[PDB]
């Protein structure tokens, strides 16, 4: 309960892993295409 | 007893040399600079990536 170094490292590890996964999730929003990151928006707007 | 003297006598001392790498340069890359330079128009697209 007094800024323990091990707890610091433990939380840092947990956070780092969470960040890695969130970066991957956020990747989906990249919109590499010309219309939308949402497949449904592409599919229901463009010609087949 | 004969053998230790048949082999170059007096217990003569010679030498060898060896080398081990252990390291490499600390290469670092400014991802954004690499992809886009001072070109603001580029950086404004790059942000999505």
């Amino acid at each position: 309960d007094a800024t323990n170094s091990a707890l610091g490292k433990i939380q840092s590890v947990v956070n780092a892993n969470a960040e890695a996964l969130n970066n991957l999730l956020n990747q989906l929003s990249n919109r590499f295409g010309a219309i939308s990151a949402s497949l449904q928006e592409i599919l229901t707007r463009l010609e087949a | 007893g004969l053998y230790e003297m048949q082999i170059p006598t007096n217990f003569t001392i010679g030498h060898h040399e060896e080398f081990i790498q252990t390291r490499s340069p600390k290469v670092t890359i400014d991802c954004a600079a690499f992809v886009c330079g001072d070109n603001t128009a580029c950086r404004q697209q790059l942000v999505e990536y």
